DNA sequence: TTTTTTTT
């Protein structure tokens, strides 16, 4: 990822539940109330950003991250039945960059696993779907709607590539 | 067959792999066991929810062949299930009827559907012959029936026993040769035969058709329903008006304009949903956990816990605290004796308050309705007093049932009640008093139970309460419906520069809100 | 939370990235977001007083070791946040001026920041010393389509009367037709007078 | 086969009558729908006498007509002041 | 609506086609004609099946005012009690 | 036979796979592609096959019943070619016609078009609800048991009674679950209107779709068919055989915002005077009334409905009151504008549901005189507007009230109001008489506004809302020393939420309190009157 | 930015033309530059120029592809078919593709470009019927998809192997696969500690 | 449609 990377950034705005493993006082405006003293053990969902490096930093961390709900069991059970047909939009605009995240912050080997499958078999209809250039369909469009953005963004890219081949193939 | 054999034995290790399924078994028979032991005087039916995830695990083929064809191995499936129940189950001294009983065990999935996962409208022909689940709202609920199954005859004059089995569509997942459906009149042999009823075994049949939800229903289009064909167990787990989501198989069935008596042929063949297991979706009834049952005795333990849980209330609305505890009180009801004698003694509560308008009275009523755990809601003009508490409709003629019957033990509150109409009035004090609704009109006499409480609104006879003038002048209902009715709370407005500003506070800081997700701008969705 | 403002600000950078991708045609870039970046900045001003006042107390000593740790840390990693979100999307913007400056400026300044339009000045001056000087016999402002057609047949699509060429002059008549190399006319092109 | 043909020239002479009605009906109620009713029945006029192009008299006509049928509007209320204010552009000529 | 099967048959005032609907005697009546000069064109969703018939008809009406010898006093309007739209349409 | 069966088959694969135009293969790469979407299907232009060879167009034309389904088997054929590797299944394709010829009027259509492909037009009346066809069966025998099947076509079969290997009349069953069917509508079409001859009842006629082609449109909407008149024996007149038609194809005659429309709306914004460009653009025709367009605005804008953590939620469609004609076109042309929108006046196969009022949701619902309205009488409205409400009003609507000739309602609707120019009455009668012989774009105002409510939700500011309590407390007060209670509080809120949301700033601002203010008080002078 | 994102990790089919057109080709010269024993002359730089002052008419040579167009543009040239531009070699490779599902056949690198460019612009010198050519090279074009698509199936962090893939269809897809390759490594790598 | 208690 780059520093600079829009994508990027958008991601790590995105929160993620989150508990404290200490009662830190002057804190409380991470609960909107500046006055209020952190408490330990309290339920707080907090920015990817911030909540990486708190969990990271504390030997007991100041912050514990808690599996998130697109990580869960559901999900995965959903992606093992049926990748193509899941929404991936609608679960997170960013759900497989922020999964490379978690997997990054801990080395939850299945979960790469069942994402590199998710992945491959969303990409092999996605390039199915892109190929199909018309000489916008309903089932393409609907698979772009459940399409993420990062899929989007290839998507976008494998279509133009394919449009220009045939544009300067059958046409002069 | 071969395949049949092998699926069979395919999921009996599965049933293996997770012993919690046989876990479940061993207590479904267990328990109907010790049910059946000192019957002083209900049986858990043969039937379990195997994780489809659990399947699609263990061995993906078998679990896409269930998805895909059903009737080729959801068959073998049910039949490994109940050979490992029956080998398993102790099975001792049944009785005569039992031994003629071969009450299978059933089978049941949950989630993860996935593309198979659909609706009324969404559904298509090429999902036929497919396990699919769809959800929709349940209407025109067809009555329980029997249905032979099996027609256990006595060879008399030969002292045996010869029973025939049947078959029909509904009754089989697979297609097979229908059966005559005559009861063996005489043995083969020629030995007439005794129809032993009770030996011979049947099924309580059941239709019902659920329509697409109205939410997804498309604009300018009749929301499309399908039908189920609810069987044993399956049989009045539902009524109309029932939100919920069921899982079958997507069945074809008749000749669809193919047979030769058919002239035109223009038309198609019917379609059904041998629905296997149905999952209730009222979004009702609120759940506890141990642990939250220890939070909830913890809770008692505070002393005014009576005035935080008040406040709790309508916490958008402010002002009306002792309003707040009443409705809170009227909530928790009270105990309703009734006597041996046969005497009852309503323990329901009544709370009606005459406001000024825009008083938020009938916000009040609106939030205790949502609140409420069932709870029935009208008014005045919109309420009819045979519609408030039942209408004799001609269907035989029957009773249609009004408010009050809905919701029997529930609460029901009423908007603009003076502008109810008297004689719907004198309708209600009955039901109110009695706890009970009788009618005996279009020579049709009934009585219902009508205990449900009842919580109404009212302006004063002039719009604005006039303290001067008395309460009986200020009401317009007559004091025995007063008096009838239990407490009264008058709510007058008041021009007190303090309380005005400091609701107008309250309203602001309301309309100040933020969703903790959404920010500024982001429109939605002590 | 701090965050949100520039939340915010990337979403609309992101925003303008998608309408400059989307539109093939080059798209002037939307207003720059003055306000949301004052506002960052009243933010990033709050959190250095905060981290002063932390410090002072750090002096009094207040839980220094683990509320002051803890209190800096957050701080600072609000403050970087932000920090990443405005570089985020001044970049964005300096590239697209570039894509800008490359594209024409080599062959809506109000929607410029005044720091923008004159980083965008200094880009032009240095694209025309790089074309100045060595390398200078390619032109780097030309276009990066291959020259496949030695001539073309060219029609004026606006009538700009007659111009001039190394060996001759072209005639600029509205619905007048010319059958010129490529080359000499690709400017003209790409200044809109000529068509096809 | 008669289809009148309105005479703009005419029509702007329409216009101002028109204004001048609303103005008396503001003195005691015109409605553009009493304009198209006066043009409908205008071309009416032309076609009773085989006149694809409307004339100043199918329009003189049809002023009269409706100015009438604004009358019988309020007799004892304004009758005779409405009669005093469109004597002329009624009957008069 | 009736069976034919089943199908439709159209109105009088669909009838009506650049034809004069002479009529008198001035309820659904009412608001059929209300949609008639609205429009020249007769609505309908009979059978669940939303569609229009355009009439394009004159129409010719008769009445006696408020069911009785005209008055004078009160306006023309108030010596009947037809709706004011009717009246200008 | 079967060999020239074949070699129309071949001419027809052929056809498909040779068929090009400059340098492409249109029909090959389009079978390609719909098969890469999986839409197992192909259009065709009659134009094309005719300029391919006359013969096989001509051909069909004589037999379309038999000749279709073998150009279908061709196109399977060909797309078993192009799609999976030979010595290395799919569904039989649905063809798709387009012949743009001369029409024929659904009227004229008669015995000379029986089983001729015919090609017209209409407004689709009615559509039906799908239905299985049998494309395959599965057939056991039901004595001998012995299997087999049967393929059917959509065009021109019965379960055979004899044994094929006495065994019995009809031995043969269906075994649904091996069987295969497709999906078959069924819709009526009526003449156009212009079509329907004078004072005559519009004709109608019903039609059959499958595969592909269902679903493809709704009720009362204009297309153009193309098809075979053919007539089927209805089992509901001696030798009278009732007429229908197969459609062939379908062809809609009426047939989300992009950057550009996002940019347009965020310039807008920027307009300071945005808000009186607005009010200056609603109902031009209605010159004055500059409180009612303001009101029209608002209105339309709606407010930041919000739902309570405890449940109760704050409504945010505002409803405003006017008090001859001159309302009737401002609501009229509010419809016009409004993204969505019901117009009425009051005037207002086994199912029933709510009036009309409930139908409507969303957008807005306008009345041209509710004292002229009174079906169902006020109450039903008082409800469905107060509380937004088996028989619930699931509904949130807007509610444009208005009515000219001279409460409770008054008490329940937000904005009330009312309403010579001699100089505009003579221009508005010059425009009369053109027809019989700042400035912004309604659908651009369409776009606008429902972007703008889809994306944005103001709220009010803190310094907003002390000087809306400071305004409240101060004008109970002043009535004291003479009401003004939370439901007049919540629509000056709902007013400056409006303004806010036109100025799409995400917070609020006193100067939308001030307008908002400014505009309530019209609604309270003239409650005055 | 120097470079247009759409040019920033591939070619254009524009660029793949071009580089194609820098390929030589035999051609058959309707003129005779070549000075007899008993005036102008090309002198090129980035290709040969022996050639070009010796042309003969008539006498089959080879020339850097773009200055045959640019003849061909005029009547003085004539662009000698490709051998394995024939009816026999196309079917010969049709076959062998039928015959091999797994790989791919030889083609030349630059098959469809060249025979694009040769259609649009040598439809005379072509002997066979060129309707039967345009006709093979999309039925070749078209199995060559199915296998690219059957290949796509086994998209593996590993590596891939295409073979003889052609230059244009490797451009068509350079983008989707080495961006998908690029994801699977990124989660692969990252599930590594 | 017409006649018809009966309820709404
Ligand atoms: N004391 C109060 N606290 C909170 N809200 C109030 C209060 N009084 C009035 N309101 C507001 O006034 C609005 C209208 O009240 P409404 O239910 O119409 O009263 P009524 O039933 O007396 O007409 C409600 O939305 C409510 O929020
Ligand atoms: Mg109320
Ligand atoms: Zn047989």
């Amino acid at each position: 990822m780059g520093y600079y990377d829009i994508d990027d950034v958008l991601a790590d705005g995105t929160e993620f539940p989150c508990k404290f493993q200490y009662d830190i006082p002057g804190l409380g405006y991470l609960e909107n109330n500046p006055g209020r003293p952190i408490t330990k053990n309290t339920k707080l969902s907090l920015p990817l950003w911030l909540a990486r490096i708190l969990a990271i930093v504390g030997p007991v961390p100041f912050v514990e991250l808690l599996p998130p709900d697109m990580f869960s069991t559901k999900v995965m059970n959903a992606i093992k039945t049926d990748p193509v047909a899941l929404d991936l939009h609608s679960i997170n605009s960013h759900f497989f960059s922020l999964a490379i995240k978690w997997i990054m912050l801990f080395s939850e080997k299945e979960l790469a696993n069942v994402v590199s499958e998710l992945l491959l078999q969303r990409a092999q209809e996605l390039n199915h779907h892109a190929s199909s250039l018309s000489i916008t369909n309903i089932a393409t469009s609907t698979f772009l709607l459940k399409l993420e953005e990062m899929e989007k963004e290839i998507y976008k890219k494998s279509h133009e590539s394919y449009k220009d081949t045939k544009r300067w193939m059958f046409k002069k | 067959d071969a395949v049949f054999g092998d699926r069979v034995r395919r999921f009996q290790e599965f049933l293996d792999t997770f012993t919690s399924y046989r876990d479940s078994v061993r207590s479904i028979q267990v328990y109907n066991s010790n049910n059946a032991a000192n019957y002083n005087d209900n049986i858990l039916p043969h039937r379990i929810i195997i994780s489809l995830d659990d399947l699609r695990e263990f061995d993906r083929s078998f679990w896409s062949g269930i998805l895909v064809e059903p009737a080729y191995f959801i068959p073998p499936a049910e039949k490994a299930l109940t050979d490992l129940a029956d080998s398993m189950d102790d099975v001792p001294h049944p009785n005569a009827s039992a031994v003629s009983s071969r009450h299978p065990w059933k089978l049941s999935f949950k989630g993860s559907f996935g593309a198979h996962a659909l609706s009324p409208r969404t559904l298509t022909a090429q999902h036929l012959n497919k396990l699919v689940s769809v959800e929709g709202i349940v209407t025109k609920t067809s009555l329980v029936r029997p249905k032979l199954i099996r027609s256990v005859h006595y060879a008399a004059k030969t002292g045996r026993f010869h029973y025939r089995d049947y078959t029909d569509a509904t009754t089989t997942l697979t297609t097979r040769i229908p059966t005559p459906a005559i009861y063996p009149t005489e043995d083969t042999e020629g030995n007439k035969l005794t129809t032993e009823y009770g030996y011979s075994t049947f099924i309580d049949h059941q239709r019902i058709t659920v329509q697409e939800m109205p939410e997804m229903a498309p604009a300018g289009q009749l929301p499309r329903s399908i039908d189920v064909i609810l069987d044993d167990d399956l049989v009045d787990k539902t009524k109309p008006g029932d939100r919920v989501n069921v899982v079958g198989v997507f069945k074809s069935l008749g000749a669809g304009g193919m047979n030769q008596s058919n002239s035109n042929t223009l038309i198609g063949f019917k379609t059904l949903i041998l629905g296997n297991t149905v999952y209730p979706l009222h979004a009702a009834r609120q759940m506890l956990t141990d642990f939250d049952i220890r939070n909830i005795n913890k809770l008692s333990k505070k002393k005014d816990i009576f005035d935080i849980l008040s406040q709790s209330l309508a916490p958008s609305i402010y002002g009306h605290d002792h309003i707040k505890k009443a409705i809170l009180l009227m909530l928790m009801g009270g105990v309703e004796k009734n006597l041996e004698n046969g005497s009852h003694l309503r323990g329901d509560i009544n709370i009606l308050m005459v406001g000024d308008p825009s008083t938020a009275k009938s916000q009040l009523l609106r939030f205790v309705l949502n609140t409420a755990s069932l709870a029935i809601a009208t008014t005045g003009r919109g309420s009819s007093g045979v519609g408030l508490t039942a209408a004799v409709t001609t269907d035989e003629r029957r009773l249609e049932a009004g408010a009050m019957v809905l919701a029997d033990r529930g609460v029901v509150c009423i908007d603009e009640f003076d502008k109810m109409t008297d004689v719907d009035r004198v309708a209600i004090h009955e039901v109110m008093e009695q706890q009970t609704v009788t009618i005996a009109k279009a020579g049709i006499h009934t009585t219902l139970n009508a205990r449900c409480s009842v919580i109404a609104a009212a302006n004063p006879v002039f719009g604005q309460y006039d303290v001067n003038r008395d309460p009986h002048q200020n009401i317009a209902l007559p004091d025995s419906l007063l008096s009838r009715f239990d407490l009264l709370f008058v709510v007058t407005d008041d021009i007190n520069e303090i309380r005005d500003r400091s609701i107008s506070e309250h309203v602001l800081r309301t309309h100040r809100y933020l969703p903790p997700g959404y920010l500024e701008g982001e429109p939605v969705r002590p | 939370m701090y965050g949100d403002l520039g939340n915010k600000l990337v979403l609309e950078a992101k925003r303008t990235k998608q309408l400059y991708a989307r539109s093939n045609q080059d798209v002037n870039l939307p207003m720059y977001h003055e306000d949301i970046i004052r506002n960052i900045l009243k933010e990033v001003s709050n959190l250095r007083k905060n981290t002063e006042y932390l410090k002072e107390q750090q002096q009094l000593g207040m839980l220094d070791d683990k509320v002051a740790k803890c209190q800096y840390f957050v701080t600072l990693l609000c403050m970087e946040r932000n920090k990443r979100c405005l570089l985020a999307y001044q970049r964005l913007r300096t590239d697209i001026l570039d894509s800008m400056a490359w594209n024409n400026n080599g062959l809506d300044t109000n929607n410029l920041s005044h720091q923008e339009q004159e980083y965008l000045k200094e880009y032009c001056d240095l694209i025309t010393d790089l074309k100045s000087g060595d390398l200078v016999d390619i032109d780097l402002s030309g276009s990066l389509v291959p020259p496949s057609d030695v001539f073309i047949d060219v029609r004026v699509l606006k009538d700009a009367g007659e111009i001039q060429t190394e060996y001759g002059v072209f005639n600029l008549i509205k619905d007048s037709q010319f059958f010129v190399r490529q080359s000499d006319v690709e400017r003209l092109i790409q200044q809109g007078y000529l068509q096809k | 086969k008669i289809y009148p043909k309105l005479h703009q020239m005419d029509m702007d002479k329409v216009s101002r009558v028109y204004a001048d009605l609303r103005r008396e009906s503001i003195s005691t109620p015109i409605t553009v729908r009493h304009l198209e009713s006066i043009l409908r029945i205008a071309e009416s006029f032309a076609k009773m006498r085989l006149s694809e192009f409307v004339s100043s008299y199918d329009l003189d006509r049809a002023i009269k007509v409706v100015v009438d049928s604004f009358v019988d509007a309020q007799k004892v209320s304004v009758r005779r002041q409405l009669r005093r204010s469109f004597a002329i552009y009624t009957l008069g000529h | 609506v009736r069976k034919d099967e089943w199908t439709l048959e159209g109105g009088a005032l669909v009838l009506a086609d650049k034809g004069v609907c002479l009529i008198d005697e001035f309820d659904q009546d009412r608001t059929s004609i209300h949609e008639a000069m609205e429009q020249q064109s007769i609505s309908i969703s009979k059978a669940g099946i939303v569609t229009t018939l355009q009439a394009r008809c004159s129409i010719i009406a008769a009445a006696n005012p408020n069911g009785g010898r005209y008055n004078s006093t009160l306006p023309l309007a108030q010596n009947v009690s037809l709706t004011e739209p009717i009246l200008s349409r | 036979n079967d060999d020239d069966n074949t070699e129309i088959i071949k001419s027809f694969k052929n056809f498909i796979l040779e068929f090009r135009l400059d340098s492409q293969f249109i029909y090959r790469d389009q079978l390609r592609n719909n098969i890469l979407v999986k839409n197992y299907s192909l259009t065709v232009n009659m134009e094309h096959l005719i300029g391919y060879n006359e013969d096989i167009y001509k051909k069909l034309s004589d037999e379309p019943s038999d000749i279709i389904p073998l150009f279908e088997t061709a196109i399977t054929q060909v797309a078993k070619r192009i799609s999976i590797l030979s010595r290395a299944s799919l569904p039989t394709f649905q063809l798709i016609l387009n012949s743009n010829a001369n029409q024929i009027p659904l009227r004229d259509l008669d015995s000379e078009h029986v089983s001729k492909i015919v090609r017209l037009s209409g407004i689709i009346i009615s559509t039906s609800v799908l239905s299985s066809r049998a494309t395959y069966l599965s057939i056991m025998c039901r004595n001998c048991r012995h299997t087999t099947s049967i393929t059917i076509n959509n065009f021109n079969v019965s379960l055979p009674r004899s044994c094929l290997s006495n065994c019995g009349p009809d031995p043969y069953i269906i075994i649904h679950e091996s069987s295969k069917f497709i999906d078959q509508q069924f819709l009526k079409l009526q003449e156009i209107p212009e079509l329907v001859p004078v004072g005559e009842m519009p004709r109608n006629l019903t039609m059959t779709c499958d595969r592909y082609l269902t679903n493809k449109v709704i009720p009362g909407t204009r297309v153009t068919i193309v098809g075979i008149y053919s007539i089927y024996n209805s089992k509901n007149g001696v030798a009278i055989r009732t007429p229908y038609i197969k459609i062939l194809g379908i062809q809609s005659d009426v047939e989300m915002f992009t950057e550009e429309e996002e940019e347009e709306f965020l310039q807008l914004s920027r307009n300071p005077k945005l808000y009186e460009i607005l009010t200056n653009s609603i109902a031009p025709s209605i010159f004055g009334n500059e409180d009612i367009k303001k009101a029209i605005v608002c209105l339309l804008m709606g407010g930041s409905k919000k739902i309570l953590p405890d449940g109760m939620r704050l409504r945010g469609d505002i409803n405003v009151l006017l008090l001859g004609t001159a309302k009737s076109q401002l609501l009229k042309f509010v419809e016009k504008v409004s993204p969505i929108a019901v117009y009425t006046s009051g005037k207002g196969e086994f199912y029933l549901e709510g009036g009309a009022m409930v139908l409507a949701d969303g957008g807005v619902v306008c009345i041209d005189e509710f004292d002229k309205m009174r079906d169902e009488d006020r109450v039903a409205i008082h409800e469905a507007m107060e509380q937004q409400t088996t028989t619930v009003l699931n509904s949130r609507t807007s509610v444009l009230a208005a009515a000219n000739p001279i409460t409770t309602i008054l008490s329940r609707f937000d904005m009330i109001f009312i309403v010579h120019n001699e100089e505009r009455d003579i221009s508005i009668a010059n425009h009369v008489i053109n027809i019989h012989t700042s400035e912004i774009s309604i659908e651009k105002m369409k776009r606008y506004i429902t972007y703008c409510r889809l994306k944005c939700a103001p709220r009010l500011s803190p310094q907003a809302a002390e000087k809306l309590s400071s305004n409240f407390v101060t004008i109970r007060k002043q009535l004291l020393i003479n009401p003004i209670t939370i439901r007049q509080l919540e629509a000056i809120i709902r007013i400056t939420e409006s303004l806010a949301k036109l100025e799409l700033s995400p917070i609020a601002q006193e100067r939308h309190v001030d307008e908002a203010i400014r505009l309530f008080q019209a609604s309270t002078m003239d409650a005055a009157s | 930015m120097s470079l247009p994102a759409h040019l920033q990790q591939t070619f254009s089919p524009e660029e793949i033309q071009f580089i194609v057109e820098n390929e030589p080709i035999k051609i058959f010269p309707r003129i005779t530059t070549r000075q007899k024993i008993r005036h102008t002359r090309w002198q090129l730089i980035t290709t040969d120029d022996k050639a070009l002052n010796n042309m003969v008419a008539m006498r089959s040579t080879e020339v850097v592809l773009w200055i045959a167009l640019l003849l061909k543009q005029q009547s003085k040239c004539s662009i000698v078919a490709p051998q394995w531009l024939t009816t026999k070699e196309l079917d010969r490779k049709i076959q062998y593709e039928k015959t091999h599902p797994d790989r791919f056949s030889e083609l030349p690198w630059n098959w469809l470009v060249l025979a694009r460019i040769l259609f649009n612009k040598a439809k005379d010198d072509f002997h066979d019927p060129i309707h039967e050519l345009r006709g093979k090279i999309q039925d070749l074009r078209e199995i060559r998809q199915i296998k690219v698509l059957k290949g796509l199936k086994y998209l593996n962090e590993s590596h891939l192997q295409l073979d003889n893939l052609s230059l244009l269809e490797i451009n068509e897809l350079r983008p989707f696969i080495t961006e998908i390759m690029d994801k699977l490594r990124e989660i692969h790598t990252a599930s590594l500690t």
